[PDB]
């Protein structure tokens, strides 16, 4: 399409109305009710051009970009002085009951309607009457709620609605009275609620964990980093001020997360900032605790180590892969151990072997999206995965997306398409052990144990290929459902299949694969989404390693007696006592991590490793994406006595200190190079992100704006004489706003977006090629494998039904976004969130114990008696428990496990 | 049309006359808001293009500046040449009243252009500190060394990538330098500073510095002596460099204001006028006739502190100690109206991007009337007792003359050019400000510029200053002191307090800067010392993407070995006091 | 739908006739105002029924009649001031065809703008204050825009 913009001719999508053409070509149109994600509605009326019919036209109308579709031939301005003028005029209108509140708001410096204020030169105020105001509501502890803001433009209904799927936000009353909440007081429900602290331009939705610390846009200090609270791998902006983790902000990519975290990520953060946290190296003699700097602890651990005749390293899914392959290198490779459990790594590495050898291609976030009908086998991924969720949420409205196309209607015309397609909707088929978030849009959910959901799963590639092993024993009314499945799924040019490693099942994720395979040897379009557990999960898999019992066995039998423990609490993944014992046990233990673990107690070393915000590295997520995550801010530029270092770099040094007595550090590229040395299938991890060397027309990339304040002031009291600016020998960003962060330059890592008259998150648009497209240059992150030229086998295995045995308790995993995660329990504001831990029963299997709903019941798990109260839940199958898997004393390692002697205390 | 506009300046009868003569191809025409025709020349035709200028019926005898520009980060070049880095010359002629600005497109790997030093003699110096900060080499230097930084400086700091802050202090270099400093009298070669015949067997060496015991500033000469005649003297500057272009680049336009006081530091006002004046440019701001007025009377005000400082010091670098006692009383009456009116003495930081900081305070006429009574007869003493003492025309009449052609080849501006008949005054060649509605003459020599006609000079402007505050004091305008444009930074400060439009157009602007739309411009005016002028390059953002700031002091020291040669030191001595010079003007 | 004076009666009830005239047939059930009712207080008592039947999804109509429906009460009380009319021109100029989502603000604002064309010295009767948006504050000086 050819448009003509103010006597200039550009060339554009067809496709794409005149807001979002003109807004990719670098043009500054004011608009507040259109969102890229969202569409047009048309509401705000700010985004107004003058259309003109013909080239020959002077009077011209005035027409809504955002609902004018930019076709062949089209002339419009947007500086002609009618259209400027109602611009103008709709900022002062929506001007008149602003309250008076930009020094106390938390939006100020990062609002939207403040730079489309002083983008139409509103700056004179002639309206002399009353101001309307509201009353506000709790939402909960992650949004603050301030209505006096709003100017109605409708976007957090329409998100929170339309596309989150949420039901508890709506708009309420009339003609300037809209008030935009919840029917009541009370939390938001939904998991995807935190992304209306950036869809709202004003400051209505805020973040309340960071209203706490408060600090402007301005003074923040951000980098591009990997969210570590599970395995998507949503890319985010952590901002620090004064030596801690003031915000989460969402860092567009689109290939991944585009615009929207979940809550578990955007809120989660809080552990960075815990007081508990080690902060110098500790070396235990006898009762005593004495503090070492960082060659005191390499050196008498290094003698020590040098001592000892085998000492084993135990490796975590936390950690970065640079970390993991420092502590391998260091321990060697047959001594060193993944730290998860044994059924853990025999299902994480039957996802990956599914993944890069199955020969169906496994689709990015943003690309979930884009598929037709979507089963989903065993995995609660409102829980687990969110955002996964929430793109299957996209993807199942992609039918209306389908049916309005067929119409000749815009796909940006977001009313007009929902209207066309009323309820109908992609098929939807979710397996649980109870019901799920997804329940809704559900076109089917099954809630059964993990063996039936299996045993689903293979009677549906049996029915789809007969070539499949078959499932004996299958009820009529369930194989009716299998045929309503089989016939959805074998109609749909794009299927996707999703299982992953939280059902604690390994025949799940066969299933899951037999289903792919069938499908794909119909000639579908078929893809395949395994959701790990941990932020470098996948990565774990891919290195390898023993597991967590072969080494709590080394060190029970006295092989080993030297163990180096990174960024792992061992109780996740093994049973405390044999844990505590094992420890116990061995005459050295060194834990080199960033929280207090409780295995720190038997620890002889502690060394203060550094969180995601203080440190760099490469986490794969579960779609074998490696992304690289760079340091946030210096630990140490405050608090002078803080020794916190890189994992890496202090398994490094240990090693070097090991071999030639001398400390070596590292830089965090000759790691990188090692990795892709030694370990060929992490190859990729090197082309994550550029080297150190890299540059911008000779200069570093800024981790903090321009307008970065207080830099005589800010350590002023500790000493008046400024300390020398932290040097970043690792990354290609520097710790200071001596760099660039132009939206046109050549880079894909981009800390935070900003642009001269945009200090929202609208200067995403200013990043982008396309409007909610992909990044100008490229997204971050590059997939360590390709899809495979053939595939693999089916899985013969076919389980047998599940069968309530007396006296014995199969464990079901109940998944919680708040509270299942390691480290986001830690975080206090997660607490108030957090559910109080209760058991879920079968009423049949409650009337039969004879307990009601609430009352405490102890069970015994690994000679172990704890209590809690009870629900009554309808979903769950007879001769089953529900857990919450994650909390405070239940490890996901209990998800499949036996419970005895279960009964009210 | 506003004056403000973006103007391609095509009807220029220059730009018809190179068309004429190079070719429709041989260059490009940039529209700016500058005010001037900006020529995109060919790197191979600089020269050819430079003598065409130098040779017109109303030739261009002036380089006024001559810099470079790092365009590595510009984005908004559309309607340009490809370049990496580029140089700019500031060429003016007074017969047309007209100026010209040709640009040098350079690649990254070519940074080296033909020198100018053979067209016009100031470019030596413009050209060394190009080369020091910027990394361009000129072909043809006599020698290109460094001028602001040491010579054993790494990196080129105006470049885009150079790092503005301080670094870490280090004892060790400070020693080494010590060294240096402490060995460089007896490692003193004398054709690393563009001398020749270092010691006919007679031809002493002196220094002048750098602990320099006057107002003017600390930096050194070498001498070539003959017994008491000067052969050759070389200024050795940089001592006083601040960064301040550099801190323009890190500054956004409002918060800068403070540093374009302390460029010149007896100027004030008159060093914050320029560059307002250029980001209204910018802006597309027309200021009130009140804010006009104002600007007129602050600037006057601290023109006629810096003569009496000027004269002052003179008479005391003569050797008459006492009136600088006077003069100084004096210049704490005009510090009393300028404390009242913008709460400061020598930095008042007063103006605003359309307007002024605050309105005038109530009484500050009664002020005004009271310097006014208090100036003539204490400037009438001033006269007879020091100015018309023939011990101090012995010192200073006679003393480093030069004429119009030397004045005008060396960029000389303000009372030295004058003093040679030249008739070049900014307030009346190019108007600014306002200036047109106030009636004051423009003092001029006989034709030779003595160090005593520059100090007479001076002396009569001080009188037409006091003219021109006369008619400010009568003719108060009533109206706003800030202009009603929505880039008036920062808003009127009543409405900020209770109006939320208002209030947020403050908020942004004092926070993350007011956005200048991607321009050039430039401001020339008549400072207390010469012409000074800001030349801006706004990329879109709220930081300036570069600040050329041109001072006189810089061209008059330039042009000291020129003038000199030939004389005695303590004539080098008067003709320092005469200048009227400041080394952070020279430096900057 | 736009007023029509006395002169206009003898004019076809047609939607073209009415259409030429500069106000609309509309449901051709018209209504006759006398010289006792005023017309300022008659077009207030119309957008305010109109400002308070906005369906609030679009900005000019949900936040432009309620401005126009204070300045109409503070003309009807004798508080209007110098560019309230001109505000309310401004207000019929941009709650037109086009600039508002439905159809709703262009019939609010025809009443408004056709009572002004024709009773402009009712209005204008109306405005008696000057013109104030600020309170002094004790320190500044404020900018006296002239
Ligand atoms: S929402 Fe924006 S305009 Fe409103 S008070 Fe907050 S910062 Fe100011
Ligand atoms: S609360 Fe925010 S997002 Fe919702 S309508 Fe109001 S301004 Fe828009
Ligand atoms: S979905 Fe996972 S990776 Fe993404 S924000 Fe939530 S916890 Fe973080
Ligand atoms: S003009 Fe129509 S769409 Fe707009 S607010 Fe008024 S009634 Fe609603
Ligand atoms: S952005 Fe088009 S009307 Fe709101
Ligand atoms: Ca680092």
């Amino acid at each position: 399409a050819t448009i003509h913009v103010d006597g200039k001719e550009y060339e554009v999508n067809g496709a794409d109305n005149l807001l979002e053409a003109c807004l990719s070509l670098g043009l500054d149109i004011p608009y507040f009710c259109w969102h890229p994600a969202l569409g047009s509605v048309g509401a705000c009326r700010q985004c107004a051009v003058k259309q003109y019919q013909n080239a020959e036209d002077t009077r011209g109308r005035l027409v809504m970009s955002c609902m004018t579709p930019a076709s062949d031939g089209t002339f419009i301005s947007i500086d002609d002085e009618e259209a400027k003028q109602f611009r103008e005029s709709v900022v002062e209108w929506l001007m008149t009951n602003h309250p008076h509140d930009c020094p106390v708001c938390e939006e100020g410096g990062n609002c939207h309607l403040q730079d489309m204020t002083v983008m139409t030169g509103h700056s004179f105020r002639r309206y002399r009457f009353t101001k309307r105001t509201h009353r506000n509501q709790d939402l909960g502890p992650f949004i603050s709620h301030e209505m006096n803001r709003c100017i109605a433009c409708y976007r957090c209904v329409r998100y929170y609605k339309d596309y989150a799927g949420g039901t508890d936000l709506g708009v309420y009353g009339a003609h300037d009275n809209v008030y935009f909440g919840r029917p009541e007081d009370g939390t938001l429900e939904s998991e995807f609620s935190g992304n209306l602290v950036e869809i709202c331009p004003t400051g209505v939705f805020t973040d309340k964990t960071h209203s706490e610390r408060y600090n402007r846009k301005w003074d923040m200090q951000f980098a591009p980093s990997i969210c570590q609270q599970c395995s998507i791998g949503c890319n985010i902006s952590p901002g620090e001020r004064y030596g801690e983790l003031r915000r989460i902000e969402n860092r567009y990519n689109g290939t991944v997360n585009h615009y929207f975290l979940c809550d578990r990520g955007r809120f989660g953060y809080g552990y960075v900032n815990l007081k508990d946290r080690p902060r110098q190296p500790v070396q235990r003699r006898g009762d005593d605790f004495i503090t070492l700097n960082a060659e005191q602890a390499m050196q008498g651990a290094a003698d020590i180590l040098r001592q000892s005749k085998k000492v084993i390293g135990i490796g975590s899914p936390r950690a970065s892969v640079e970390s993991n392959f420092a502590l391998r290198e260091l321990v060697g490779e047959e001594n060193f151990y993944t730290g998860i459990a044994h059924g853990e790594q025999e299902r994480l590495q039957l996802a990956l072997k599914v993944l890069r050898e199955g020969g169906i291609y496994t689709p990015a976030l943003r690309e979930i999206e884009s598929y037709d009908a979507v089963l989903v086998l065993g995995e609660d991924v409102t829980q687990t995965g969110a955002r996964v969720a929430l793109a299957v949420r996209q993807a199942v409205k992609g039918k209306a997306r389908e049916m309005a196309a067929a119409q000749k209607v815009a796909d940006w015309q977001i009313a007009a398409i929902l209207n066309i397609g009323q309820r109908a909707k992609h098929p939807l088929f979710v397996t649980n052990v109870d019901d799920t978030r997804l329940d809704d849009i559900a076109a089917w959910t099954y809630r059964a144990p993990v063996e039936d959901q299996a045993r689903l799963g293979f009677a549906i590639a049996h029915a789809l290929d007969n070539s499949a092993p078959a499932v004996d024993g299958i009820e009529p009314e369930l194989q009716s459902k299998i045929d309503v499945i089989v016939q959805a799924l074998a109609g749909a040019k794009k299927p996707l299949i999703i299982s992953g490693t939280n059902a604690g099942s390994l025949e799940v994720i066969q299933a899951a694969a037999n289903v792919a395979k069938a499908l794909k040897g119909r000639g579908a379009d078929v893809g395949i989404t395994m959701i790990a557990r941990s932020v470098n999960s996948m990565g774990l898999g891919i290195m390898g390693g023993g597991s967590l019992e072969e080494a709590l066995t080394e060190l029970e039998t006295g092989r080993a007696d030297a163990v180096v423990v990174l960024e792992n609490d061992l109780h996740r993944h093994a049973s405390a006592t044999r844990v505590n014992a094992a420890l116990a046990k061995a005459p050295l233990v060194m834990v080199v991590d960033h929280q207090r673990t409780a295995i720190m107690e038997n620890a002889h070393l502690v060394l203060s490793a550094a969180s995601f915000a203080e440190s760099d590295g490469t986490v794969i997520n579960n779609e074998g994406r490696a992304q690289r995550f760079f340091q946030v801010y210096d630990p140490a530029y405050y608090d002078s006595k803080t020794v916190m270092l890189e994992s890496w770099r202090w398994l490094h040094s240990l090693h070097s200190t090991l071999l030639s007595r001398e400390v070596d550090w590292t830089q965090l590229d000759h790691v990188i190079d090692a990795v892709v040395a030694k370990i060929p299938e992490l190859a990729g991890i090197k082309d994550a992100a550029p080297d150190a060397t890299f540059r911008i027309r000779g200069q570093k990339l800024a981790r903090e704006p321009h307008r970065y304040s207080g830099r005589t002031a800010m350590r002023a009291n500790i000493s008046v004489h400024e300390p020398r600016q932290p040097q970043d020998i690792d990354t290609m960003f520097t710790f200071s706003m001596e760099g660039n962060n132009q939206p046109t330059a050549h880079r894909s890592q981009v800390p935070f977006a900003w642009a001269p008259g945009w200090n929202s998150p609208q200067a995403w648009n200013k990043f982008q090629d396309e409007v909610g497209g992909k990044l100008r240059f490229g997204d971050p992150g590059v997939r360590l494998f390709e899809t495979s030229e053939n595939g693999l086998d089916y899985f013969t295995s076919v389980p047998a039904r599940f069968q309530p045995q007396d006296g014995k308790w199969r464990i079901a995993p109940y998944y919680h976004l708040f509270g299942s995660d390691e480290l986001s329990q830690r975080a206090p504001v997660f607490q108030s969130r957090m559910p109080q831990p209760y058991i879920k029963l079968n009423p049949a299997d409650a009337a039969k114990l004879g307990v009601n709903a609430g009352t405490r019941v102890s069970f015994s798990y690994d000679g172990n008696t704890v209590t809690l109260p009870v629900e009554i839940a309808e979903g769950l199958t007879a001769g089953q428990v529900g857990l919450p898997m994650g909390m405070s004393g239940i490890a996901p390692v209990l998800a499949g496990a036996h419970l005895e002697d279960l009964k009210e205390a | 049309e506003p004056a403000w506009q973006t103007r391609d300046h095509l009807d220029d009868p220059v730009i018809g006359e190179l068309r004429n003569r190079f070719g429709p191809d041989a260059f490009t025409v940039q529209a700016t808001r500058t005010g001037v025709p900006v020529v995109w020349i060919k790197r191979e035709q600089l020269l050819e293009v430079g003598d065409f200028l130098k040779k017109l019926p109303k030739p261009y005898v002036m380089l006024f500046d001559l810099h470079g520009m790092d365009e590595r980060l510009r984005t908004h070049r559309e309607g340009l040449p490809a370049a990496d880095f580029s140089v700019f010359y500031h060429l003016i002629s007074i017969d047309r009243n007209r100026d010209i600005m040709l640009k040098v497109a350079l690649a990254e790997n070519d940074l080296h252009v033909p020198t100018f030093t053979k067209l016009f003699p100031n470019a030596n110096w413009y050209e060394r500190e190009t080369w020091d900060l910027f990394g361009i080499t000129f072909d043809g230097h006599p020698n290109l060394r460094r001028i602001m930084m040491p010579q054993t400086w790494k990196g080129h700091p105006l470049r885009k990538d150079y790092p503005a802050r301080a670094t870490e202090f280090s004892p060790f270099e400070l020693t080494k330098a010590k060294q240096d400093l402490e060995m460089e009298a007896l490692t003193f070669k004398p054709e690393e500073w563009g001398m020749k015949r270092g010691t006919n067997e007679d031809f002493m060496f002196l220094n002048l510095g750098p602990n320099h015991p006057s107002a003017h500033g600390a930096f050194r000469i070498v001498l070539q002596l003959d017994g008491e005649e000067i052969v050759d003297c070389v200024p050795d500057i940089g001592y006083h460099h601040r960064g301040a272009e550099k801190m323009g680049e890190r500054q956004s336009w409002h918060s800068y204001i403070p540093y374009t006081d302390r460029i010149e530091y007896l100027g004030g006002c008159v060093n914050e006028m320029p560059y307002v004046l250029a980001v209204e440019k910018l802006a597309g701001i027309t200021v009130p006739d009140r804010v006009n007025v104002i600007r007129v009377m602050l600037s006057e005000l601290f023109r006629i502190n810096s003569h009496l400082l000027y004269i002052s010091t003179f008479i005391q670098d003569v050797g008459a100690m006492t009136p600088v006692f006077f003069a100084f009383t004096d210049r704490q009456k005009i510090y009393d109206l300028v404390e009242a009116i913008t709460g400061f003495r020598m930095h008042p930081a007063w103006f605003r991007i359309g307007g002024v900081a605050h309105d005038l305070p109530r009484g500050w006429d009664r002020l005004l009337r009271e310097f006014l009574d208090w100036m003539p007869k204490r400037l009438a003493s001033y006269e007879k007792a020091a100015l018309q003492n023939t011990i101090l025309k012995g010192r200073s009449q006679g003393v480093a003359a030069y004429g119009a052609k030397e004045a005008l080849e060396w960029g000389t501006t303000g009372a030295g050019l004058r003093a040679t008949g030249i008739d070049f005054d900014v307030r009346k060649a190019r108007p600014y400000s306002g200036y047109e509605n106030f009636d004051f003459e423009i003092p001029v020599g006989g034709g030779v510029s003595d160090c005593y006609t520059r100090v007479m000079l001076k002396v009569e402007e001080l009188r037409q200053s006091l003219r021109i505050l006369e008619q400010c004091l009568n003719n108060m305008p009533e109206g706003p002191f800030k202009a009603d444009h929505p880039l008036t930074t920062p808003p009127p400060k009543e409405r900020t307090l209770q109006h939320i439009e208002t209030l947020i157009t403050h908020f942004l602007q004092v926070s993350w800067g007011p956005v200048m739309p991607a321009n050039e411009s430039f401001q020339m005016i008549e400072a207390t010392k010469g012409i000074n002028s800001y030349y801006l390059t706004s990329d879109g953002s709220t930081m300036s993407y570069r600040t050329r700031i041109r001072t006189p002091s810089y061209a008059h020291l330039q042009q000291i070995p020129a003038a000199i040669r030939g004389s005695l030191v303590s004539d080098l001595i008067v003709y320092l006091g005469s200048i009227d010079f400041v080394m952070s003007d020279v430096d900057r | 739908t736009d007023f029509l004076t006395e002169a206009h009666l003898d004019l076809p009830m047609e939607f073209e006739s009415i259409g030429k005239a500069g106000s609309r047939l509309g449901t051709a059930l018209a209504m006759a105002v006398d010289h006792e009712i005023n017309m300022v207080s008659l077009v207030r008592n119309l957008e305010e029924f109109f400002a308070r039947e906005s369906c609030g999804w679009c900005t000019p109509c949900r936040d432009g009649l309620p401005w126009s429906v204070k300045i109409l009460r503070a003309l009807e009380r004798g508080e209007g001031q110098p560019g309230d009319i001109e505000t309310l021109e401004q207000l019929c100029r941009f709650l037109g065809p086009g600039k508002t989502f439905c159809a709703h603000a262009p019939g609010a604002v025809e009443p408004l703008q056709s009572a002004i064309k024709y009773f402009r010295e009712e209005f204008e009767a109306g405005i008696k204050q000057p013109f104030s948006n600020t309170h002094l504050i004790n320190g500044i000086q404020p900018n006296l825009l002239k």
